[PDB]
């Protein structure tokens, strides 16, 4: 728009509650996908959003799995002659560290809703608290 | 090697916190443990919903092309070679009518 | 030594898509979302944006229809969490006993004749009913003014 | 001179002093409120403007999935607990207190403990259904030298 | 002879499109699927039921636009949103479209209780690959 | 009853200096009409170059990125700011977290395409704390690591306690601190047998 | 319709066994131990028996869900091998390609 702009844009209301906030010692996001490529544009747009945000990242690419199974060519009888099948799938691990859970449920949302199709997520949230409060002190 | 009275009455603590089964139980009747920790064969949605429901596409895809929204292409074929069969006077006869009587 | 532990953000679910919603603009050289986005689709006239949106009620319409019509079809549920409002709707009174508890039904349901028929019938039987009920019948009549709902059908 | 609020008013009325007194929800909604709730949205509403706005109204009817991605999203079964489903021996309090029976219904709510596919109510069913099993037994477990109930 | 999607020879006059020119071995080489979903991927469940569906998706769209599909459609699910990608041939009016997109769209969403989405670009006539 | 015709694509009245993000705000479908890019994609043939974008199904079939652009992301992590919360600064260390919060408790998310978001693999909790940060006597240290078997790990000093029994996430999480307040507390519990070890 | 009297056999097979599942799981328990006695045993060995035969969750015979071939089926999709290929070769399957190597 050249001339015509909104004015006040309106923005959602955030409200900070009195309860303490969750601490992720860790946050190991697993993407899989068919496709290299598709992976590698997701992966771009992971780091840079995390960067963005002032989340600390890593990322490494688990090895490959290749699945295959062999079928009958045939309708009937020529047992000899096969065709082989396989399903690809590769991996792109992103390794969060050090996050509040309000930083990890609006990353996480912001990334999950941008997943493109054919690709699955295993996000592996690592929680660290305090002891149980029975726990601190031994009772008999 | 056996197992002492420390080793025995220290493994039924443990059962007791884990929620394993204390006493000694043949191989036999830990199966009773099996079949009520785990869904049976006939309980997991792969097995009842093994099939789609066939009668649900067949009559609502059928119910459409009377509505004009669906084109059967196989049925439109199917309906002209019986109209021309008919004509033949190769048609389906009337129940109970049958050649043989 | 105690560690200060940061107090949580809270939001609505929605709050993270009206957050990036903010940003984008309108596309100058685009037309409403609602029209197709095709040049063969695009609407050239204001006579046909209004055609081009009221066919498209129409085939809502018909899918609507179908599926209140043949509701058999449309019953199977496979999404979790479940959405109730991709289910067939049902509008016809199923309690078939005359009872104030059958009244206020059809009451629910909004129909004015099969109200006031079961209503009388209340009354010719003389079982008591609810002035609390025979207001909710009085609220439909007088809304309405005695005249069905307005709905379109075959 | 035509000073929107400087000037006379009607003074019919008072300033509010008490406000809003009786509840907004007084009675049940009315059809007559409940239409006219139908109306005001209606007044502003406008078509979606973006794929954003229309996944927004996707969310707010439950169309869409809520992010982040919770795989037991609606699915609380009936609020219980974790004793609740790991301690069940509560209810094998009308079995024989020792014997074969009991050594049995050891292991039977040993399994069920460990079920994650059943919720309480069902699990009881499965108690239930073994208490009247051996009560009709009442006869070849007297023979046994087993009593029950 | 090895038979299967693989349209034949014959006078160098039967137009084919890049879809059908390429035989199965080429899959993943030159041409991609037509499908995406993530239920072939490792350790995913509910493959069957995805095939299931996509296999009713694709009759459901030939009989709805009779003669007006120019190629194969293109499905993509993402979340629980279904979106369908269909090249139509320019044949029936503007309004007409509209109807059966508004239609078919309401209709497989509460079918399968999803969203469904159509997505529909007009081509002037179907796009030759090559002749063979 | 002369047949429509099709406008000219409205790339021909894109800028270039235009407000891209607005142009492709979420994920769509290659719409060849909309993208002014002159790209073209398939395997060419003989003396041929390859296909252009207009009716091409290869395009159509990528998952593009056309929404996310350098442009659109930084746009959006900037709305995306007043959402997060900042982390403790004293935690700089992974040592420093041990001292302070000795447990960790893992929960895992899967994100699939279906109508179903249910995945059984959900339910699964593992707590993990080093019997260094329990306040163990010589005697409840050898008691606990007996009893907890396998789970206790000499290397890493760390107990590993896994809960998938339940039904739920929220009843496995709290089985698993319910198992390590009664290892604590019976491991410090001495018992007259204990004597004859 | 479905495809054959075959799959629609099956079909009520899996509907009976779903409905017997509890029962033949309760009733199936008893058997499977050595800690009750051998009379309780043999009265649930003819418990089980007479239920109705259709309730076995064995009788279950997996058909491909469009062909209803009972055999040269895949499990994880539910069809046979003809048309698994005819899918996967036409690029329908998503991420199933040929196997080179
Ligand atoms: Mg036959
Ligand atoms: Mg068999």
């Amino acid at each position: 728009l050249h001339v015509d702009v909104p004015k006040d844009v309106t923005r959602p209301t955030i409200t900070t509650s009195d309860e303490p906030d969750t601490l992720y010692k860790r946050l190991s996001i697993l993407v899989k996908a068919h496709d290299r490529a598709v992976l590698d544009s997701y992966e771009y747009f992971a780091v840079l959003a995390a960067k963005e945000l002032g989340i600390s990242i890593k990322v490494h690419e688990p090895p490959r799995k290749i699945e295959r199974f062999t079928l009958l060519k045939s309708v009937h009888i020529f047992k000899k002659h096969r065709v082989q099948y396989e399903m690809r799938t590769l991996y792109r691990c992103l390794e969060l560290k050090h996050l509040t859970g309000s930083t990890a449920s609006v990353y996480l949302e912001y990334i999950q809703r941008n997943l493109p199709e054919g690709v699955a997520m295993e996000v592996t949230k690592t929680q660290i608290q305090q002891l149980p409060e029975h726990i601190k002190e031994p009772m008999w | 090697s056996p197992l002492s009275e420390y080793a025995l009455r220290m493994s039924r603590l443990s059962a007791r916190i884990f929620g394993e089964v204390a006493r000694s139980t043949d191989s036999k009747s830990m199966k009773v443990v099996s079949l009520f920790s785990e869904q049976p064969l006939a309980k997991k949605k792969e097995t009842y919903d093994w099939y789609p429901n066939h009668n649900t596409y067949f009559a609502l895809m059928g119910n459409l092309r009377f509505l004009g929204l669906y084109r059967d292409e196989h049925q439109d074929f199917k309906d002209e070679q019986r109209r021309l069969k008919k004509l033949r006077g190769k048609g389906k006869p009337r129940k109970g009518e049958g050649k043989r009587a | 030594e105690e560690i200060v532990i940061p107090k949580k953000k809270t939001w609505d679910k929605v709050a993270v898509l009206q957050a990036l919603a903010s940003t984008v603009n309108r596309d100058p050289t685009a037309a409403p979302y609602v029209f197709h986005d095709d040049p063969y689709l695009i609407p050239t006239s204001a006579l046909e944006s209004r055609s081009f949106l009221l066919a498209k009620k129409s085939g809502e319409t018909a899918a609507k229809f179908i599926i209140n019509s043949y509701p058999k079809y449309f019953q199977k549920d496979i999404a979790e969490p479940h959405i109730p409002c991709l289910m067939p709707e049902y509008f016809e009174p199923q309690i078939e006993d005359v009872s104030e508890a059958a009244l206020e039904e059809r009451i629910r349901l909004r129909k004015v004749r099969a109200s006031v028929d079961m209503f009388d019938q209340l009354l010719q039987a003389g079982t008591t009913v609810s002035l609390e009920t025979t207001n909710s019948l009085l609220d439909l009549l007088c809304y309405y003014g005695d005249q069905e709902p307005p709905a379109d059908y075959p | 001179r035509k000073y929107l609020f400087k000037g006379k008013r009607l003074s019919i009325f008072a300033d509010k002093a008490f406000a809003d007194e009786p509840p907004e929800p007084e009675a049940s909604p009315s059809l007559w409120e409940i239409e006219f709730a139908k109306q005001l949205a209606s007044v502003a509403d406008q078509p979606f403007e973006n794929g954003f706005e229309e996944m927004i109204q996707w969310t707010k009817e439950g169309k869409l999935w809520e992010f982040p991605v919770n795989n037991e999203a609606g699915l609380d079964d009936d609020g219980s607990e974790f004793h609740e489903h790991i301690f069940l021996d509560k209810y094998l309090e009308d079995f024989p207190k020792q014997g074969p029976i009991r050594l049995f219904m050891e292991l039977v709510t040993c399994g069920l403990s460990k079920n994650p596919y059943l919720s309480v109510k069902q699990k009881v069913e499965h108690i239930e259904w073994f208490r009247n099993y051996f009560n009709e037994k009442r006869d070849i477990l007297k023979e046994n030298n087993i009593a029950f109930t | 002879k090895n038979r299967a999607a693989r349209v034949r020879v014959a006078k160098g006059n039967k137009p084919v499109s890049y879809e059908e020119a390429h035989a199965p071995h080429y899959i993943a080489h030159r041409k991609g699927w037509l499908s995406l979903h993530t239920g072939n991927l490792d350790g995913e469940d509910h493959a069957a039921e995805r095939t299931l569906e996509d296999v009713f998706l694709r009759k459901f769209m030939m009989g709805t636009f009779p003669g007006c599909l120019a190629d194969q459609i293109v499905l993509k699910r993402r979340a629980n949103q279904v979106d369908i990608c269909a090249l139509v041939l320019r044949q029936l009016p503007a309004h007409k479209f509209y109807f059966l997109v508004g239609y078919s769209e309401t209709l497989l969403s509460h079918f399968y209780k999803c969203p469904v989405r159509l997505h529909l670009q007009t081509v002037p006539s179907k796009v030759v690959y090559k002749y063979i | 009853p002369m047949r429509r015709k099709a406008l000219p694509p409205r790339t021909e009245k894109m800028d270039t200096d235009q407000d891209w993000p607005s142009v492709y705000p979420t994920a769509a479908p290659f719409k060849p009409s909309a993208v002014p890019l002159p790209v073209r994609m398939g395997y060419p043939v003989k003396k041929g170059v390859p296909m252009a974008k207009e009716g091409n199904l290869e395009l159509l079939k990528i998952p593009n990125f056309l929404h996310l652009t350098p442009v659109a992301i930084k746009r959006h992590c900037a709305a995306l700011k007043d959402f997060c919360t900042e982390w403790p600064a004293a935690l700089d260390s992974d040592e420093k977290c041990e001292e302070h919060f000795p447990v960790e408790i893992d929960t895992a998310d899967y994100v699939s395409s279906g109508p179903s978001i249910r995945n059984p693999k959900a339910r699964a909790v593992t707590l993990r704390v080093k019997l260094s940060s329990l306040n163990l006597d010589n005697h409840a240290k050898k008691k606990l690591i007996k009893l907890v078997g396998e789970r206790y790990c000499k290397a890493t000093d760390v107990l590993t306690i896994t809960t998938d029994r339940c039904p739920l996430k929220r009843q496995n999480y709290d089985y698993a601190v319910y198992l390590l307040t009664v290892l604590y507390h019976e491991s410090w519990k001495t018992e007259d047998w204990e004597n004859s070890k | 319709y479905y495809v054959d009297w075959r799959m629609l056999r099956d079909l009520k097979r899996r509907k009976m066994a779903y409905e017997y599942a509890d029962e033949r799981l309760r009733i199936n328990s008893l058997r499977k131990n050595t800690i009750l006695p051998k009379d309780l045993q043999e009265m649930a060995g003819d418990e089980i028996a007479a239920l109705p035969r259709d309730s076995c969750p064995v009788r279950i015979r997996n058909r491909c869900v469009m062909t209803s071939r009972p055999r040269g089926v895949k499990r994880r999709w539910r069809l046979s091998r003809i048309v698994f290929r005819h899918l996967a070769d036409h690029g329908l399957l998503s991420g199933v390609q040929r196997a080179i190597w």
